[PDB]
């Protein structure tokens, strides 16, 4: 039971438990920045979210530029 | 990529100083080396090699 309750984190990406020193990464907003990388495993999931981000605001930017 | 097609996209500077032609891009076979670098946008780029440019030449050419 220890062993798949760690491994439930492990499968999950969250190994490398270092949220808390990456949300301390951006804290540098200055001008030009990259996401200053973090984690490994959570990254799939960022870059759906971050697609997903560009898409929704293409539509935006059509509708407001329209209307 | 036409002419008025090149000119949409890119600065009159960047148009005009390769235009001195025939209307179209012609590159020759030993003109252009690939190099491969991180993706990011070209405005942050030119912003990180003017700065350590600017910091390059403060020393050994104020004016």
């Amino acid at each position: 039971a220890e062993q798949k309750r760690q491994l439930l984190r492990l499968l999950a990406g969250l190994n490398d438990e270092s949220l808390g020193m990456a949300v301390n990464r951006q804290s540098g907003v200055a001008i030009a920045q990259r996401k200053e990388s973090g984690l490994m495993g959570l990254q799939t999931f960022l870059k759906a979210t971050d697609d997903m981000d560009r898409l929704i605001f293409r539509l935006a930017v059509s509708f407001i530029c329209e209307y | 990529f036409t002419k008025e097609q090149v000119f949409k996209i890119v600065d009159k500077k960047l148009g005009d100083r390769y235009f001195k032609d025939d209307n179209k891009i012609r590159p020759l076979k030993f003109d252009l080396i690939l190099k491969s670098q991180l993706k990011t946008e070209s405005r942050d780029e030119k912003w990180y090699n003017w700065n350590e440019l600017l910091k390059i030449l403060a020393p050994i050419r104020p004016d």
